[PDB]
């Protein structure tokens, strides 16, 4: 029983590559039944039949790229159009995406309009493995066909992925977050589509006080984190990026450590690759106003007296790293070592932009002198160089390196 | 239609060299046609000349144009003696100073002090074109002829020094823009050293020597001490530009030990190499 399906798939492979004449006689029929047989062998019950079928698709594709490639892409598209069993769809979809850059310009507009129904239909698929293949496929398909779209095509495909940012699966959320940003990145009107996606993503969270789902917060903060690297050079405005910053600080105070982690990762990207107008705002004195408990007054991002990164470094230090007690360290039961290592990495990035924020007192107004005999500085976060976790200890060394470099360059060596 | 791009100025250098090897009276007409287009564009910052490559190609075009196309210096002077639409950005200041450096190089290599100063007297320019009042407006958004010419160049030394020592290398400017600010200041101070050391510009040298001894005229102009404060702050970062500023101070007889005893570290840790 088992070996017969193997030898059948292997003997048709050998015959396809051996035919040599290829002048479209019966070979156009033979190649069709071979491609469909391999896409059935690739969802067979027995592991060795699947392992063979992958070599037979790969062998036949590389043996025929020089001549019959337009037919290979069409037979892969037919299997994507079926929307059949998970591995049969995956086995077609990743191979179609590998071959997409080989499509001649006259056939791109045809293949795109044929694939918009497919990419939307397969985004609605519940299988985590079909979603990890889709996450790999969309950047490759859109890098080849995206200039042949128009705004109504692009918005239909963005709305299909944006609907999945609510999903319980982290993998469905990740596939949606990466797909939407890649669809913007490979559009004709990239700056328009970045600003449009920012308006939808802020639209999902703007009220802030409303009862937003943890899952949607995780999907939106992830989508912003992939988008931010593309905004540094209609286009995104300063105030629209200030909304992302204010939102990111707010979600560092959520009760779910997943939301705290996703907020800290977005904040780390914002300080590693700031958009120019956002950089100007966060380093300017009064810049925003010109448009595990905190325990005291740290100010606000909107304050006229100081640059916004000063409040940012206090908020991170008071939330995650310092208790208000001079030379005492927040317990690992209260705040996780992962959240600590992220908070140290965000402070090191803020201090690269504005090193005066390192020297601040932790509070604008002192705490009760009977409970706190002496005041705490933000510079007590260097005590994490003796912490038991290697990543916390290493993040604290990168804070020393970024502080020295930032002060020497800001002072022009007039230290 | 593409003359704002320096790759098209390379093609005009080719076209001008070829007509100069056949019809010498096609060369004159095309040289007027190009110069009558470029000088208004330099006056409006419409040329893409914010790099050493582009500024060097524009310098080369002015050596290749027929000398009659530039001969009444009034259009050079009306293109040079202008303010930018703003000084709030780095790019607009660099497009403005680059266009001045191109025209200043024509005036000092293809004209004379007598021709230039007699035209500056007739055309009614003034020292106050880029006073500190004008500079301070444009940073938010919007007489003897040798006194005008000297004050204009010495106000540009102030603008370049203030930008080099007060802008930041990711917030306000890139490393490439910072590099070109230093290349513009280096080019300006070499023009001032040529003007003062060559003996070809004796009235501008006497006027500049008188300006360096003057007060700010009620804060209209940079004092020599305000320029020296900025130059002293560059000892640690730009020693090569500070040595050109030392060479300028000697050409105008500023021998005050309050400058020289600091830079020479006169007697009253490994140290910094730029100080050495």
């Amino acid at each position: 029983t088992k070996k017969d399906r193997v030898n059948h798939c292997l003997t048709i492979c050998e015959n396809i590559v051996a035919q040599s004449v290829r002048n479209s006689p019966e070979f156009q029929k033979l190649l069709g039944i071979a491609m469909e047989l391999f896409l059935l062998c690739s969802d067979d019950a027995e592991s060795d039949v699947r392992m063979v079928a992958d070599e037979c698709l790969n062998k036949v594709i590389k043996a025929l790229m020089d001549s019959n490639l337009p037919r290979l892409q069409l037979e892969l598209y037919k299997e994507i159009k079926k929307n059949g069993a998970p591995r049969s769809l995956r086995a077609a979809l990743w191979r179609f995406a590998e071959l997409a850059h080989l499509v001649r310009p006259q056939k791109c507009r045809p293949y795109l309009v044929n694939l918009l129904p497919c990419l939307t239909r397969t985004s609605k698929r519940p299988e985590e493995s079909v979603q990890e293949t889709l996450a790999a496929a969309v950047p490759k398909i859109m890098a080849s066909f995206g200039n042949f779209a128009n705004d109504n095509e692009i918005k239909v495909l963005l709305k299909a992925f944006i609907a999945n940012l609510k999903s319980s699966s982290p993998t469905i959320r990740r596939t949606a977050a990466g797909s939407a940003v890649s669809i913007c990145q490979h559009s004709r009107r990239t700056q328009y589509f970045y600003s449009w996606l920012l308006n939808v993503l802020l639209g999902l969270l703007v009220p802030v006080e409303d009862e937003h789902s943890t899952l949607l917060i995780l999907g939106v903060l992830l989508t912003l984190r992939y988008l931010v690297p593309l905004l540094q050079q209609v286009s995104p405005s300063a105030e629209q990026l200030v909304q992302v910053y204010e939102l990111t600080l707010h979600h560092t105070q959520h009760q779910d450590h997943n939301v705290v982690t996703g907020a800290l990762e977005l904040l780390q990207q914002l300080f590693r690759t700031p958009p120019p107008e956002l950089l100007q705002t966060l380093t300017a004195v009064g810049g925003i106003g010109q448009l595990c408990r905190i325990k005291g007054d740290i100010g606000q991002s909107t304050d006229d007296d100081s640059a916004p990164l000063v409040h940012c470094v206090r908020l991170l230090s008071a939330s995650f790293l310092l208790t208000g007690g001079k030379n005492v360290l927040v317990p690992d039961r209260d705040v996780r070592v992962s959240v600590k290592a992220l908070a140290l990495s965000c402070v090191g990035a803020a201090v690269a932009l504005h090193p005066e924020s390192f020297f601040s007192k932790l509070y604008k107004v002192p705490l009760d002198t009977t409970e706190y005999p002496e005041e705490q500085y933000v510079s007590d976060i260097l005590n994490y160089i003796d912490h038991g976790d290697p990543q916390v200890r290493g993040a604290t060394a990168i804070l020393c390196g970024t502080l020295i470099c930032s002060i020497l360059s800001r002072s022009r060596f007039h230290v | 239609r593409l003359i704002q791009y320096h790759q098209v100025l390379e093609m005009f250098i080719l076209v001008l060299q070829q007509c100069h090897k056949e019809n010498e009276d096609k060369w004159k007409r095309l040289s007027r046609q190009i110069a009558d287009i470029i000088l208004p564009m330099l006056a409006k910052q419409q040329m893409h000349i914010d790099s050493h490559e582009a500024l060097g190609v524009l310098n080369t075009l002015f050596e290749i144009l027929a000398p009659s196309s530039l001969r009444p210096v009034d259009m050079l002077l009306r293109s040079m003696f202008v303010t930018p639409n703003t000084m709030a950005s780095v790019s607009t200041v660099q497009l403005w100073i680059s266009g001045i450096l191109a025209i200043l190089r024509v005036l000092i290599s293809q004209s004379t002090e007598d021709i230039v100063l007699s035209r500056i007297q007739e055309l009614s320019f003034s020292p106050y074109l880029i006073s500190c009042t004008v500079i301070n407006r444009l940073r938010d958004g919007d007489n003897l002829p040798e006194e005008t010419f000297s004050r204009f160049l010495l106000q540009l030394v102030g603008i370049l020094l203030e930008d080099i020592v007060t802008k930041q290398l990711k917030v306000e400017m890139s490393e490439q823009q910072h590099t070109f600010y230093c290349q513009e200041l280096g080019t300006l101070l070499m023009c001032l050293i040529h003007i003062f050391k060559s003996g070809m510009f004796r009235r501008i040298t006497a006027a500049a020597t008188r300006l360096f001894r003057s007060d700010g005229c009620g804060g209209s102009f940079y004092t020599l001490d305000s320029l020296n404060l900025r130059a002293r702050s560059m000892i640690t970062t730009h020693p090569a530009l500070v040595l050109l500023w030392c060479q300028i101070l000697l050409l105008v007889n500023h021998t005050d030990y309050r400058w020289w005893a600091e830079v020479q570290q006169t007697p009253k840790k490994l140290g910094m190499c730029n100080r050495e």
